[PDB]
């Protein structure tokens, strides 16, 4: 019910267009003379065109019945605007002019959503009237925000139109359901502090609540005090200048209309097939030959996306996946220079459309495309390899506009890490940013250091394997959108810690893998995080071939027969579990060790020669973690007496299990598998090292070791103590360094879950600190008992 | 040996190695056991024998090679099939019935075409198995069916090319596709007998192509779907119809035939070379410097009319290439005249006048213009790029005027970059502006600094040669020129900059590490003791000082956490040092506020000025006139870590000792920790505060200062005066035996734990408070007696489920069983609410099971289901704890809960 | 139109806390709370414009 409150908020907007009605008409004449024919080259009134712009901003953008409004409003205009076609082409040309005033972008659609969005937000933040955008993932609101960010700078604009306009300085606040009103009060006071002391005619700041649709019904009621903050600037003080602040309230959720009726609801609609194929044209318009080569696939992809998005009840898929499919087939058509073989289409639709269990997206996309049927099987491992290790030619031409999104793996019980640093991470290991579990650490300093490490990995250009996202979804969301700001040919994502959003450099080849569990990603992630990140499933079965499944079943029954011994030397009835004999067995370790065996083989072909040696080498790594009383008990076991003799000979002649130091002399003399960093954890039943055992180990390791240092996890309350001890160990001179990290489990202390944190911290330190000449051997010893703690 | 060899068969058939290709195995019993083994251990299990079908067994038969050898050798002799098993012969019979059904379905057309693609991919194995089935025509029948399959696949290709060609104009004119719109979308799980290779000849399919006209149309569109020129003609003649739902037979006449006529006139024009330049630069404009696709496109272009392509392709591709390089040379000449004008160099060129006099000329022929070729020998190899570099030079005139005005030479750049790197910001765009400007002017210094005002053409191209060498190392250089040219306002402010008083976000951290004094105060003002207002930080200099709060520290930490990469050790080691001393100091604030909120009264006046200086030290102080100043130098990090460790140890010891002090005194369990602190502060005064009188009136009743001074005058004897003076004597000789601070700190916290009242000579200890409250309650007699009702056990918890509307009347119904008793008070009843502290229910459990109480009372826990998960779980552990330790077995604990909310913790586990 | 505006509402209409009667304030024209009594018999309307 904005009767007689939109006209007094619209005469001011008409006055704003009428005051600036001197250069806009010259810009329109130049744009319609240099890009159109002579029919759009008529004299335009400075006041009637301003009136059409005023009614196009005040009423035409918010409505979904725009044709009825245009045919019911054109009967009052004079001769040059008698028809609705004239108003349509006029608002289209001015929106295209405001898009052309922005910096030039490649592979970005010229759809009505982007131009309409940037039109309304620019005109609404010159006039300090709040914008309240709503929509769904793929509606181009954040992409229009980042366009306004680098388009309408005051004296440094790309065009001569925005140079005469105001300067913007945006502060962001990604709202959450657990958001206090003091946060938005502090945001409004902070942007008032930016606005204080500057000229108001050439400097305006805006707040952007990027997820305001989350916090509408929190029991603390955070969005109830936004009503004065949009009108008088602040609460419990007199009205004053440098307090009224503009607002672009971008939301992915539908809002409450009663307290947001003060602004303009630019409510975005669901995409039809015409808008989808227009966006498909806009994200292929950068080239003209392969556009006309792959124009035929746009309508079947649009129909298949429509059937996929209408099939599922939960909004798991969005427009971002279809746009990424269009960009990927465009890049493959440009690089191929011959057309599109159907394996490219199947690879694109399986790399992009994935993640949901009850979705056969390949069958749906080949239902409308019967020609692109691929009868050969494709697995997840080559998809992950082609998404993490791309081709050399990709992102090598003039600027980057076509690439993939940031990968995500869907797993259970944290299994992705083993298969990631076994299979795919080749050459350079990534930096694992993770939730360090050292006691009494502060979480704020931890996430500050984590995002600093992410920024350093972005600047230096190395992969990021995140293991937490609930602490970083508010603080890393802009980098995941894969939109860049260019300054001298260098990309710039936005990073923020609370209320401090600054740009950070991005290298040419930078990947970011997120690892999360299936339950938390399916009922804890808010759902726009799903659309940004490319989904994949590599938990345990997709990499494991059926012959390796036969081998893991055979090794499970072989370990069960290894642990099964019958004897009458001692009169007792004690059944030995495979966890008793093979220490650490948890009915899942046979799959990990067959993965280790098939990668230690390295040839990967079934000619009946590789099968027996991968089976026997898997059996070797099982017996390599066997307690010696079991391997001398093996003579009366179910396996036999010649097999037991061969396994005892393997345990006592080939593998050195006598002591720690003998394992050191057996480990250093052999040249390894082209690795500058050999890691090995050790399970001990004896007492750990005291401080004089490392001295004698240096005494008979005088020619190989470099004074190994022992580290106890009891003494390390804070991460920085472990960091300074490891860093002091790296900076010592000499090669072939030895590290011994000890931890005890059978005592009153808590430190048993700190092992993984210490291991990942050691990997991060050796990745960020080691040079190119020094070999490093890190050993992790742990103390366990035979009284049930084993 | 039978069991190990069947397991070896299973392991070698589990791999993809064929077992029997060298077996001369004339003992037929063991051979039949091996045959039973290879059948039952090679059969396609799918988590353990489902088959139920025909396709997977048939794929199994065609792909694995031992099956044909199996059927050959068991069909060789009947003395081998008699001794297999009962099971293996059943599976061989099932496979043979499946193969007989399938390859007897080839004799008619009823065969599913999936099996047809399988047998044509697997020709030799199918021929072998069929020749063995022959002993219980096939070459020509397979070639006939293969020819009909290839015709079907090419007809599906023709029809699919037709749907995609008519789908690229779906916005303009829409077509009703007869019946073909459904027939084409359906899969090929369809019977082959529906594709009707009849006689008297033609071969109609389920795609009912309405004539051979649309069939030959689809063939010509399939041969011409990769011609971009044809697609251009298609869309420019299908815009000639305008919203019309149209049928397929008039699509051939209203839309296809004029397109074909235009395409055929263009073809017979291009075969001669009579085409004019207007269509040449109107159609081929998007092919500039991409001539291999155009060679392929003219090859595909002459596949329409099937004759030779020898003297037609290469001369006209070269002619169009010469035309394209001609127009590129024209645009390059216009931009080089624009940069010769805008740079101010007058010079002399005199060789590009007839090229521009040709640029406004117009001729109509397709022939090679000769006299310009030598002129264009000056501009052969510029590129289609690098003309962009000349137009950002020729369009940015304000920057080249400012560079001739303000810098004037190459040699001031090395001092200008250093003068700008101070005045630039701290974020990464602001820093990288200097390097973009530097690389821009180092890339254009060959032109903007080395030109004479009158240069000839030869040395001008000689300098553009090394300009292009400088451009070859950096493709992003004109964007660097543009992004430097849009920073002219910054470049004007740099030189005339006064002292810009903003220190930094980096050197502020160095100032904190140089003279920052972290101060914990625990303020004595009227504000609360929140963790924001206990931590301060001071920066001295002149003589002014700056006080930093916690949130300003967090904001500056966020600011300095996201700077650009200096790639030097000092910056990241000082921000790491500041961040970790701040984290350790905040950990100290956390442990100190835990010890304050637990109630300590020793560190209520504590302060600790912590210096961040190298060898700065920690200067603690107390508000006591019987203690000295504690100070110790050294490094800050591990000393604050150790100090927080003994402070946490003192927290655990203080919690344990206050637990065992609550376990001994009963009247001390009425009041919480802060009320105990208030009472210990207020009872020592000669006139105590009236809030303490009212809050102690629940114990005595009509509390009076005369009764209070009588109760506190006889609560302690004169031997404690000896004990406290012994504390004052023995400690100054004890702190001097330890030179460090940690040992004397441990000594003073032990001595405050065991003998508390000597350190604070203005407050009562918990023994004196408990004795005074016990004497006060002993003075006020006639205690309350309350029995439990009938059916209520007086030694066990009584969980009662009443319902939400009848909890509150039921409690008063319980308490009204004894008439003439006084109404209850804040003891024995807790109206539980969401967000209830664990301390109040813990003190209730201390109240109802403490031995010295001189009476029986009914203790109620109303609305006990309203507790949280953690609070209810900790209350359960606490009740189990004190029932384990020590209690009286005649307590009356009554629990009332809502009966409609039984899914929570505490009534379900009770 | 509101529940079809992009993604739906975060909470449903049955677990919504800010009710007036049986109706949420989300579906009202003005997000206003209930008038206390003795102000109900004193209100009086202006014109309808
Ligand atoms: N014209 C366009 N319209 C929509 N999405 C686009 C467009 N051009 C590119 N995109 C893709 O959309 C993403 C960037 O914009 P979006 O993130 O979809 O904006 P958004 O849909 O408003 O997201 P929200 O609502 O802020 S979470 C990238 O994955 C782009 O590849």
């Amino acid at each position: 019910f904005v009767s007689l409150r939109d006209v007094e908020r619209c005469v001011k907007v008409f006055r704003w267009f009428h005051d600036h009605s001197d250069m806009l008409l010259k810009e329109l004449d130049k744009f319609l003379h240099e890009s159109s024919d002579s029919t759009h080259t008529f004299e335009r009134d400075p006041v009637l065109w301003s009136l059409v712009m005023a009614i196009g901003v005040c009423y035409h953008a918010s409505l979904e019945e725009k044709a009825s409004y245009r045919t019911a409003i054109a009967r009052c205009f004079p001769k040059p605007y008698n028809s609705s076609r004239a108003i349509l082409d006029e608002v289209t040309h001015v929106q295209d002019l405001f898009l052309r005033g922005a910096p030039i972008r490649t592979n970005i659609a010229r759809n009505l959503a982007l131009k309409e969005n940037v039109f309304m937000m620019v005109i609404c933040i010159e006039l300090k009237i709040p914008l309240f955008l709503v929509g769904k993932p793929g509606s181009s609101k954040s992409l229009a925000k980042i366009i306004v960010a680098d388009a309408m700078q005051g004296q440094a604009a790309f065009s001569e139109l925005f140079r005469c306009l105001k300067q913007v300085h945006l502060v962001s606040f990604q709202c959450s359901p657990h958001s206090t009103p003091q946060g938005i009060i502090s945001t409004f006071k902070q942007c008032a502090r930016f606005q204080q002391g500057k000229d108001l005619g050439q400097y305006v700041s805006v707040v952007v609540l990027d997820e305001v649709g989350l916090a509408e019904d929190s029991p603390k009621m955070p969005l109830k005090t936004l009503h004065p903050l949009l009108e008088d600037g602040c609460i419990e003080d007199d009205p004053a200048p440098y307090k009224k602040v503009g607002f672009v309230g971008i939301s992915n959720w539908a809002l409450d209309p009663a307290k947001m009726n003060r602004g303009i609801f630019v409510s975005r609609g669901s995409p039809n097939e015409k808008e989808l194929i227009e966006s498909a044209e806009g994200i292929c318009s950068s080239d003209r030959l392969v556009q006309d080569k792959i124009r035929g696939y746009f309508a079947p992809f649009a129909k298949a996306y429509e059937t996929v998005c209408q099939k599922q009840d939960k909004e798991f898929f969005g427009l971002r996946d279809y746009y990424s499919l269009i960009k990927m087939v465009f890049a493959k058509a440009k690089a191929s220079k011959r057309g599109l073989s159907p394996q490219d289409i199947t690879h694109a639709v399986l790399r992009n459309f994935s993640g949901k269990d009850n979705i056969q997206a390949l069958s749906i996309f080949t239902a409308s495309l019967p020609e692109a049927r691929y009868k050969e099987e494709v697995s997840t491992v080559e998809l992950i390899k082609q998404n993490i290790y791309p081709g050399p030619q990709a992102s090598s031409r003039g600027l980057d506009g076509a690439e993939s999104r940031y990968l995500l793996v869907l797993t259970r019980n944290y299994v992705a890490l083993q298969i990631l640093q076994q299979t795919f991470f080749e050459g350079q290991q990534p930096e694992i940013i993770f939730g360090s579990s050292f006691p009494q650490d502060q979480e704020y300093t931890q996430i500050c250091r984590n995002i600093n490490r992410v920024k350093i990995c972005m600047e230096t250009g190395k992969m990021v394997v995140l293991l937490n996202l609930q602490n970083l979804y508010e603080s890393l969301y802009d980098a995941l959108n894969q939109y860049y700001v260019y300054l001298g040919g260098q990309k710039y994502v936005d990073l923020g810690l609370g209320t401090h959003r600054v740009k950070c450099r991005v290298h040419t080849a930078f990947r970011l893998i997120v690892i999360e569990e299936k339950d938390v990603v399916y009922k804890q992630f808010p759902v726009p995080l799903i659309n940004r990140l490319e989904k994949h499933y590599l938990d345990m079965n997709t990499v494991l071939q059926p012959w390796q499944k036969s081998i893991v079943q055979e090794l499970q029954q072989w370990a069960h027969e290894f642990a099964d011994v019958k004897a009458d030397q001692f009169i007792a009835r004690h059944k030995y579990s495979p966890a008793d004999v093979f220490i650490g067995y948890h009915s899942d370790a046979c799959a990990s060790v067959v993965l280790q065996a098939v990668e230690r083989q390295g040839c990967r072909d079934l000619t009946e020669e590789l099968y027996r040696k991968v089976s026997e080498e898997a059996r070797s790594i099982l017996l390599d973690c066997a307690t010696p009383d079991a391997v001398v008990r093996l003579s009366g076991s179910s396996l036999g007496s010649f097999t037991a003799k061969q396994l005892s000979q393997e345990y006592y002649y080939a593998q050195q299990h006598n002591s720690f130091v003998d394992f050191l002399q057996a480990h250093l003399r052999m040249t390894h598998h082209e690795c500058r960093a050999v890691f090995t954890e050790i399970t001990t039943f004896s007492r750990l090292l005291t401080g004089n055992d490392c001295d004698v180990l240096a005494s008979e390791l005088r020619g190989l070791a470099s004074k190994p240092v022992v580290l106890s996890l009891q003494q390390y309350d804070t991460e920085y103590s472990f960091l300074k001890d490891v860093r002091s160990w790296l900076t010592n001179p000499g090669k072939r360094k030895v590290l011994v990290i000890q931890a005890d489990f059978d005592d009153g202390t808590r430190s048993a879950q700190l092992v993984a944190s210490a291991k990942y911290t050691a990997i991060n330190e050796i990745n960020k600190t080691q040079g190119t000449k020094d070999f490093v051997f890190v050993y992790f010893v742990t103390k366990l008992s035979r009284m049930g703690s084993g | 040996f039978e069991k190990c060899v069947i397991e070896a068969v299973s392991s070698a058939c589990q791999s993809q190695t064929s077992v029997l290709e060298g077996l001369s195995c004339q003992d037929l019993q063991k051979f039949g056991t091996l045959l039973s083994a290879v059948i039952t251990k090679s059969w396609p299990v799918h988590n353990g024998e489902p088959v139920f079908d025909v396709d997977e067994i048939f794929k199994y038969l065609l792909k694995w090679p031992d099956v044909r050898q199996l059927f050959e050798l068991c069909g060789t002799n009947e003395k081998i099939i008699d001794n297999i098993t009962e099971e293996g012969r059943q599976l061989m019979a099932t496979a043979e019935s499946v193969f007989q059904k399938v390859a007897g379905e080839l004799e008619n057309g009823t065969i599913v075409v999936g099996q047809l693609e399988l047998i044509l991919e697997h020709q030799s194995q199918f021929l072998d198995i069929w020749n063995l089935n022959r002993r219980r025509d096939v070459r020509s029948l397979l070639k006939r069916r293969r020819d009909d399959l290839l015709f079907l696949k090419q007809e599906k290709r023709y029809v699919e090319s037709l749907l995609r060609q008519l789908g690229r104009v779906k916005h303009l004119v829409q077509v009703d596709f007869g019946n073909i719109e459904i027939i084409h979308s359906q899969d090929l799980s369809n019977k082959k007998l529906n594709e009707a290779v009849i006689k008297l000849s033609y071969k109609r399919e389920t795609h009912y192509c309405l004539s051979p006209d649309i069939r030959e149309m689809a063939s010509k569109l399939d041969s011409l779907k990769d011609s971009h020129i044809f697609q251009d003609f298609w869309q420019e003649t299908a815009e000639s119809l305008n919203e019309l739902k149209v049928s397929l037979p008039e699509v051939l006449e209203y839309l296809y035939n004029p397109c074909y006529d235009n395409f055929y006139t263009l073809y017979e024009n291009l075969k001669s070379g009579k085409i004019t330049f207007a269509e040449v630069d109107a159609i081929f404009k998007d092919f500039v410097d991409k001539y291999d696709e155009l060679k392929n496109d003219l090859k595909f272009m002459c596949t329409m009319n099937p004759q030779d392509q020898k003297g037609w392709i290469s001369e006209r591709v070269g002619q169009i290439k010469e035309y394209h390089t001609l127009h590129q040379a024209v645009s390059s000449a216009k931009v080089i005249l624009q940069v010769r004008r805008a740079l101010g160099v007058t010079g002399d060129f005199s060789v590009l006048n007839p090229l521009l006099n040709f640029a406004d000329s117009f001729e109509d022929f397709g022939n090679e213009s000769p006299q310009f070729i030598k002129a264009k020998q000056l501009l052969q190899d510029i590129s289609e790029p690098r003309q962009r570099c000349l137009e950002e030079l020729a369009r940015q005139t304000e920057l080249v005027a400012w560079l001739h005005k303000a810098l004037e030479d190459i040699n001031e750049l090395k001092v200008f970059v250093d003068l700008a790197s101070i005045s630039a910001g701290e974020n990464d765009i602001d820093v990288d502006r200097v390097a973009c400007f530097h690389d821009a002017v180092q890339g254009y210094a060959s032109l903007l600094y080395k030109m004479d005002e009158r240069t000839n053409f030869s040395d001008f191209m000689n300098h553009l040669q090394e300009l292009w060498r400088a451009l070859d190392n950096d493709q992003h250089l004109p964007d660097k020129l543009k992004d430097s040219a849009r920073n002219l306002e910054w470049l004007k402010t740099v030189k005339e900059s006064h002292g810009s008083v903003e220190l930094s976000s980096l050197s502020l951290a160095t100032a904190i590490n140089s003279r920052g004094v972290y101060v914990i105060e625990a303020p004595k003002d009227g504000q609360k003791i929140s963790p924001d207002t206990v931590l301060r930080l001071l920066l001295p200099d002149p003589e002014a000082l700056r006080t930093y709060s916690t949130e300003e520290l967090k904001e500056l930490l966020n600011k300095l956490m996201l700077m650009s990469g200096k790639k030097d050790h000092n910056s990241n080691t000082e921000v790491e040092k500041f961040s970790e001393v701040f984290s350790n100091m905040q950990r100290l604030v956390h442990v100190f506020i835990k010890l304050h909120c637990a109630g300590n009264m020793l560190f209520r006046t504590w302060t600790a000025k912590v210096y961040c200086c190298p060898d700065g030290g920690i200067f603690m102080n107390f508000g006591l006139e019987l203690l000295s100043q504690l100070t110790e130098k050294g490094d800050v990090i591990q000393l604050l870590g150790a100090l927080c460790r003994q402070m946490e140890d003192f927290l655990d010891n203080w919690k344990t000792v206050v637990a065992q002090k609550r376990a001994e005194h009963f009247y001390l369990n009425f009041y919480t920790a802060e009320q105990l602190v208030y009472l210990s502060s207020e009872l020592r005064k000669p006139r105590p505060s009236e809030a303490a009188l009212m809050m102690l009136s629940f114990i005595k009743g009509k509390c009076t200062v005369q009764d209070l001074v009588q109760a506190t005058s006889a609560c302690e004897s004169k031997a404690d005066r000896y004990c406290l003076r012994e504390v004052m004597k023995k400690l100054p000789q004890q702190l001097l035996s330890e030179p460090s601070l940690m040992g004397k700190l441990q000594v003073i916290m032990m001595q405050s734990l065991v003998y508390m009242s000597a350190f604070l000579p203005h407050c009562l200890d918990l023994d004196a408070l408990g004795r005074c409250l016990a004497h006060l309650a002993t003075m006020g007699g006639t205690p309350v007696e309350r029995p439990l009702p009938k059916g209520l056990q007086a030694g066990q918890p009584n969980l009662i489920l009443c319902g939400h509307s009848e909890v509150l009347p039921a409690a008063l119904a319980i308490y009204m069983q004894a008439p003439r008793q006084p109404l209850p008070t804040f003891d024995e009843v807790l109206l539980c609410t969401p967000a209830t502290t664990i301390e109040e229910v813990e003190l209730l459990l201390r109240r109802c099971l403490t031995s010295g109480s001189q009476g029986h009372k009914v203790y109620s826990l109303l609305f006990a289901d309203q507790l949280s998960y953690e609070v209810g779980c900790q209350a359960e552990e606490f009740f189990q704890s004190l029932c384990t330790r020590a209690h009286r077995e005649d307590y009356q604990l009554v629990i009332l809960c809502d009966a409609a909310r039984e899914h929570c913790y505490i009534p379900s586990t009770f | 139109r509101l529940e079809s505006a992009g993604l739906g509402y975060r909470v449903s209409a049955e677990e919504t806390a800010d009710r007036l009667g049986s109706i949420p304030l989300r579906q009202l024209v003005y997000r206003v709370h209930a008038l206390p009594p003795s102000l109900i018999p004193l209100v009086w309307d202006f014109g309808q414009l």
